[PDB]
């Protein structure tokens, strides 16, 4: 570690904004270190060779590099990891947060926003079709699972084939690989109410300590009045959610999902939705999140709250509804599926071989990745048929759907309050131009908003490229990030790396046909920056290899800060948040005895 | 021993008296939740 | 004879109306994740 | 008087 | 120093296994042990209502909260609606109808983190076999104590072996023991502590929809009410006697099994789950020991042919020889790991002890008594199931069902469904399958309708089907999940502190 | 005067010959106090 | 036909060699085996001698065992 | 004449089977391009 | 007898038919693309 800080710290004065790029490239590079361990030979140094390729290009980027550095530092840089052991190469996702963070901007951030949200896709009418049999496929199994086979309120429509209508008669379950043969049957299918929808699930989801957007009509009143040349409305009305709330003279539940049902959402005159910057994220270009107005805050957080408590639970590849142990022990039996359980016309002649239940098992061979801006590359079309469902489960209509109606007509603009527009008078939203950190009329989705149908949608997709082929994965997916291990049964008398050789045909089977699902509903399955491994997977930026858990001990330690999370300085906030840290180091494999005697 | 039936036969047979057992015990024997265990099963089936 | 030729086209006509109904449906979900609010 | 504000001690702001 | 008669756990790990890199198949590897997985505390909550309100749980809460620890008796019950009315107005008798009976475990209340990096735990295997206090019971939780010793041999034997990388050459066997004598107290109870004070100023003045919740419910009926409370009363644990107790465990034991199987089958990676560890919770192991063995094998039996019974009439699978002979093909010919727990609750050397002293299993399909195979015994304990239930079928002996589920319409569907399977199953069974209606596209109740129609005028036209009975069943509907009917019925069991059923010349 | 009736509840529940401070705990969770601190506890910082 | 996240294809670019001279210095083999694999990759004429080193030295690999 | 009458209607119902499985396979395979967003101007 | 029967029913069905296609024609026009 102190010669990787040594190293990298002699690039800022040569390459002053560009060795962000290199410190956010350092982790793929040690899970290409780590992937050049694996045995099957195709897979060794298969991403070192893109990532490689990255750095120098970064490398050969600028004639001041050039002329004061050259692809040679590459050589350096891995020069301090090679001939290392597995933790001491995972070990350096510590060293995330230990260089500093880049100086933002509200252009450079609304830029790629603009670049990647305007453009026009393409959709397959079969894919979204099979889809949404799948989506209903499981949401049926899911219902059976949990009332003991009991099919829930369902319409089938007429031209049904005969063999759903059976299953229908039966009370039995149905596999993806018939969702998908006979998928023309749930074309027309046609849910009933059984879900009640609850608006006091949670009272405390209304009153979250937040900052909201002021409505449109005096939307500049975010800058101060000392970086605006001129002055702002005189109107004052609160921006924090706490003080709008305690000043709510009406209000009652019934009213948000009033407006969210009753067309008002897409009539209101004052919806003002604006940008705000990421902090402590490295990448050279910060994120962005996003805030509303008052009611569709609201509105939001409701359809969240309904959708995330109860289908939710119908799926058993979401990461965000299951406990702790629950979900450890999931992935620690995905993991340890990676490794074999067994090492070792006349006169027909057969000879008795003493066969070892029934001599074949299953071994697995795992995939991790993320998508491309995945809440840029969705679109109304691809979500359409999903929110409809969920609604006719709900028994209401155009709730799940509030979000690209409203949003297709509207402005967005990057709010930082120290990069005020040179406007010298007030001036309108709509008026400025399509420049600058302004985004017109935007398709795609927002970062965090109606997450979980996108979450469906995306395990819907995974499970359809698996059977298309006839192959069988089981999943975990959070977001962006998933985890697909790909299950294939193969003959116990083999060995180790036959086995590994065997699945690994099957996971390069599968890769083009996810890769075919992902474009055919609008993504891109990016072909370089995908994980494709027989013993280690990463989820919740954890490296799950062989069945254990690499360490990440000193992640834990670098954030042993004396006054560490205290709202006012006092003893003993900051010596439980010591404790707290240095208890998490201990268990993310640090020596007990050290680490007490360091607290 | 592995299952017994020499010392059921001469228990049988000769004098009664206490008998001290040895077997063979490998990895194989254990069980997914149980304490690793010995005793002949033929010793059980005849004294039943 | 008569009977059978009657049974036949009458049967036909399910399989008509079975296509109708689906042809619908398709146009139904085209319009459903085509139209906005 | 309110004097128990106190300045922030670690980075929540983005540079 | 104790002679075995202090309580230990049984901790194991193999010799020679390369830790950091399993570049070989282990026999020995096996899923870690994380902690208990508690269990849904909204689990304990009669069904009856299918829509209430927040503010209504929250008032049937905190009478079950009060009634469980304060005493059970009038006084204790008037001063629980007392305090629920002022979250919900529920009558006193619709709230001693809606709430249910709390244990130990409704009140012990306890992005995501790893316990700890799982670096030799894949291979450690552990027992509590020979651990036991007697102190449990309604008033103390032990599943925590247990929880903890478990974790913490865990993180010993993971401390131990932390920077060498090899195993070693020689197996390493801890035992776990505790110093019950001083640490470990047994607890008194005392159930009636009447209070001291007096509520004399609460007033009820809010009035929000989300804060109180006046007239609770709205689309029940009076006939509805009192139906509601006949059904309650009638499946009432408390009136219940001491053989209906025993009977119940055994049943809810032989449903959760089946169930067990029949979620399990469908799963994936079955094979990487049997062999899982866990605690000895939810593992079936105390109601095995003090249930009925005779009910339990007569209702698996009962079950597996009703769960085999759409298959065995569409293949015209007829008589009492061919049906059990397909049966066993078809669980043969599948996979063994549906069979994880039965085989393990089998293994257990009390459960396999109690058995075997009743002729249904013996040891004699290993060298070792202590060893025998699993997947054997509850391929034997499925046989000896089918024949008896077969058998006593044809003797002429009703069978007992208990359809468990949190909603009471989807019970009643699950009824019907399950009387439909077994009429199925009895024209099977009768050899006169063969010339039934079929039964192909129709729904459940349209199958129900016509195999009562036909058995009826099978019955009527022929006099010798005398074995024959439509009315063979007893099924009981239960608004609740199995779980919470098999832990009420071991609650009454301890409460009642009734001992388990037990059962010359030719010597000389 | 919910201060007022918070405490003659509490004490309602705990002045007993034995004394329960969890179930206690549990009911007053589960009583209106429960979500008034929920509700109240939504500031957690001096500034705000 | 290139390389992808599926596979690695020797070349003869210098980000392949790069990455096959990492996955050579991380083997498991012995020390002089590695440097004599490393001098004999540095004078390659074209990708087929390349792939002939890749097959002896993942032949070697297997062989280890 | 039955026999001549059978034949006609089989045929013409047959041709408007296949002329409906003509519009349905028509319709199953559909390519929907989504528009752009940006400034009207 | 039996001639009238099967004249009546054709032309029930054969009119349902024209019926949906005339509904299917009708759903279809009123799409916002054309
Ligand atoms: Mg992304
Ligand atoms: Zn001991
Ligand atoms: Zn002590």
């Amino acid at each position: 570690g102190n010669n990787l800080w040594e190293v990298i710290d002699k690039l800022f004065p040569i390459m002053g904004e560009k060795t962000f790029d290199v410190i956010s490239l350092l982790e793929p590079l040690a899970l290409s270190l780590i992937q050049t361990h694996d045995p099957v030979k195709q897979l060794r140094g298969a991403f070192l060779n893109h990532v490689l390729s990255e750095m120098e290009l970064i490398f050969e980027s600028g004639e001041s590099i050039r002329e004061f550095l050259s692809v040679d530092y590459i050589d350096k840089i891995l020069d301090i990891f090679n001939e290392s052991t597995i933790d001491e190469i995972a070990e350096i996702f510590s060293f995330f947060r230990t260089f500093g963070h880049p100086p933002l901007e509200a252009s450079i951030a609304a830029e790629k926003v603009r670049k990647y949200m305007y453009i026009e896709k393409q959709l397959k009418f079969d894919t979204v079709n099979k889809c949404h049999a799948i989506f209903c496929t499981i949401i049926i199994n899911g219902y059976r699972e949990r009332h003991g086979g009991q099919w829930p309120p369902v319409t089938l429509p007429d031209h049904a084939h005969e063999f759903i209508i059976n299953a229908y008669g039966s009370n039995s379950a149905i596999s993806y690989e018939n969702a998908v043969d006979y998928y023309q049957s749930f074309i027309g299918i046609k849910f009933n109410k059984f879900i009640e929808p609850q608006l006091d699930e949670d009272l405390t989801i209304y009153m979250k300590d937040k900052a909201l957007s002021p409505k449109k009509s005096n939307w500049d009143t975010v800058y101060p009045a000392s970086n605006l040349l001129y002055r702002t409305n005189a109107s004052n009305e609160s921006r924090r959610l706490v003080e709008v709330f305690i000043a709510d003279s009406k209000f009652d539940p019934h009213q948000i999902l009033d407006y969210v049902e009753s067309g008002d959402w897409l009539d209101d005159p004052e919806f003002n939705i604006s940008y705000s910057l990421k902090e402590k994220e490295i990448k050279q270009e910060g994120r962005l999140f996003a805030k509303m107005t008052y009611k569709m805050r609201a509105t939001q957080v409701l359809s969240e709250t309904l959708l995330a408590n109860n289908i939710g639970k119908f799926f058993q590849e979401n990461g965000m509804v299951k406990g702790e142990i629950e979900l450890l022990k999931r992935l620690t039996t995905i993991s340890i599926s990676g490794v074999p359980r067994y090492n070792e016309s006349k006169k027909f002649e057969f000879k008795s071989t003493d066969i070892y239940n029934d001599g074949y098992e299953t071994v697995s061979c795992f995939l991790t990745t993320d998508l491309k801006k995945y809440c840029l590359n969705w679109r109304y079309e691809s979500t359409a048929l999903f929110g409809e469902t969920c609604n006719q489960i709900f028994g209401l209509n155009k709730l799940f759907n509030w979000l690209h109606p409203r949003l297709e007509g509207s402005t967005i603009y990057v709010g930082d309050p120290y990069c005020p527009p040179s406007d010298k008078e007030h001036i309108s939203l709509e008026d400025h131009p399509d420049s600058g950190f302004y985004v017109h009329n935007p398709r795609g989705g927002i970062e965090g908003f109606c997450q979980k149908l996108w979450t469906l949608i995306s395990i819907s997709a995974i499970h359809l490229a698996a059977v298309r082929i006839g192959v069988r994965v089981t999943a975990m997916v959070q977001g962006d990030n998933q985890a697909i291990a790909v299950t294939t049964r193969v003959p116990n008398n083999y060995d180790y790396r036959i086995k590994k050789e065997i699945v690994y045909k099957d996971v390069v089977r599968f890769f083009d046909s996810l890769r075919e699902v992902m474009d055919d509903l609008g993504h891109e399955l990016k072909l370089n920056e995908t994980i494709i491994s027989s013993k280690m997977f990463i989820y919740s930026k954890r490296i799950y290899y062989d069945g254990r858990i690499l360490p990440q001990a000193l992640k834990a330690l670098s954030r042993c800060v004396f006054w560490s999370e205290t709202v006012i300085d006092e003893t003993r906030s900051a010596s439980s948040n010591l404790a707290t840290s240095f208890a998490k180091a201990i268990e993310n494999g640090y020596s007990p005895v050290l680490g007490y005697a360091c607290s | 021993e592995g299952a017994g039936a020499m010392l059921a036969c001469y228990d049988a047979t000769l004098g009664p008296a206490i008998n001290y057992y040895n077997s063979g015990l490998n990895i194989t024997d254990v069980i997914g939740q149980r304490e690793l265990k010995i005793f002949p099963s033929e010793v059980s089936l005849v004294g039943k | 004879d008569l009977k059978k030729m009657d049974e036949s086209h009458r049967r036909l006509i399910e399989n008509q109306r079975e296509q109708l109904s689906l042809i619908t449906s398709l146009i139904s979900n085209l319009k459903i994740m085509t139209e906005r609010g | 008087v309110s004097d128990i504000l106190y300045p922030e001690c670690h980075l929540n702001s983005p540079i | 120093s104790s002679d075995g008669t202090n309580p230990y756990t049984w901790m194991y790990l193999p010799g020679n296994i390369k830790i950091g890199s399993a570049e070989t198949g282990v026999s020995s590897l096996r899923v870690p042990y994380f902690g208990s997985v508690t269990d849904e505390r909204s689990e304990a909550q009669l069904g009856y209502i299918k829509n209430l309100s927040k503010p209504a749980k929250a008032a049937i809460r905190i009478a079950m909260i009060y009634t469980w620890a304060f005493g059970n008796d009038e006084i204790s019950w008037m001063e629980a609606s007392q305090i629920a009315q002022t979250r919900a107005n529920f009558t006193l008798d619709s709230l001693k109808i809606l709430t249910p009976v709390a244990t130990s475990t409704n009140l012990s209340h306890r992005k995501f983190s790893s316990t700890s990096l799982i670096r030799v735990s894949r291979f450690i295997t552990m027992s509590n076999d020979n651990m036991s206090i007697k102190e449990a019971n309604e008033t103390k939780d032990t599943n925590l104590i247990y929880q903890q010793i478990m974790l913490t041999g865990l993180s010993v034997f993971e401390y131990l072996f932390r920077l060498k990388e090899t195993t070693g050459h020689n197996p390493i066997v801890m035992h776990l023991h505790i110093e019950d004598e001083c640490c470990i107290k047994e607890s008194f109870n005392d159930e009636h502590i009447n209070p001291e004070s007096t509520l004399e100023l609460i007033r009820y003045p809010e009035s929000n929809e989300f804060i109180y919740d006046k007239d609770p419910l709205k689309d029940v009926d009076l006939s509805k009410l009192m139906v509601i409370k006949d059904h309650s009363y009638t499946i009432d644990m408390n009136y219940w006697d001491d053989t209906d107790i025993i009977h119940a465990i055994s049943i809810c034991t032989a449903i959760t099994i089946a169930d067990t199987m029949s979620q399990l089958d469908r799963d994936n990676l079955k094979e990487i789950i049997v062999i899982a560890n866990d605690d000895d919770i939810n593992s079936l192991i105390t109601e095995f020991l003090t249930l009925d063995i005779l009910v339990f094998l007569k209702t698996f039996g009962g079950l597996l042919v009703n769960q085999f019974a759409y298959t065995l009439y569409s293949l015209k699978i007829e008589g009492r020889d061919l049906i059990w002979d397909y049966i066993m093909r078809t669980l043969r010919d599948t996979s063994h790991s549906i069979l994880k727990v039965l085989s393990n609750a089998l293994s257990h050397p009390k459960v396999f002890k109690r058995f075997w002293d009743c002729g249904v299993l013996n040891p004699i399909y290993g060298p070792n008594t202590a060893s025998q195979d699993q997947i054997k015994l509850a391929l034997s304990i499925c046989e000896y199931a089918l024949d008896l239930f077969m058998r006593e079928w044809l003797n002429g002996v009703s069978l007992e069902i208990y359809i468990c589920d949190s909603d009471m319409e989807v019970a009643n569907d699950r009824k019907q469904a399950f009387i439909s399977r077994h009429l199925s199953f009895v024209c099977c069974l009768a050899e006169i399958a063969s010339f039934g209606p079929n039964l192909l596209n129709l729904t459940y109740l349209e199958r129900l309708d016509l195999l009562k129609q036909y058995l009826e005028l099978n019955i009527k036209e022929d006099p010798t089907l005398k074995y024959v009975q439509i009315s063979g069943l007893l099924i009981k509907s239960f608004p609740s999940t199995v779980t919470y009917v098999r832990k009420t019925a071991i609650k009454y069991l301890r409460i009642r502190g009734i001992s388990p059923p037990e059962v010359n010349i030719v010597k000389t | 005067t919910m201060i007022e009736e918070d405490e003659e509840l509490a004490e309602f529940l705990m002045d007993r010959k034995v004394i329960l401070p969890r179930v206690a705990h549990d009911i007053l969770d589960n009583s209106l106090t429960g979500i008034r601190n929920a509700i109240a506890g939504m500031l957690d910082t001096t500034k705000s | 036909n290139e390389s992808n996240a599926t596979r690695l294809i020797p070349k003869k670019v210098s980000s392949t060699m790069r990455s096959l001279v990492a996955v050579i210095s991380n083997s498991n083999l012995s020390q002089s085996t590695k440097q004599s694999y490393i001098n004999e990759l540095k004078h390659c004429k074209n990708d087929e001698e390349v792939s002939e080193l890749m097959d002896m030295f993942n032949e070697d690999v297997n062989n280890c065992q």
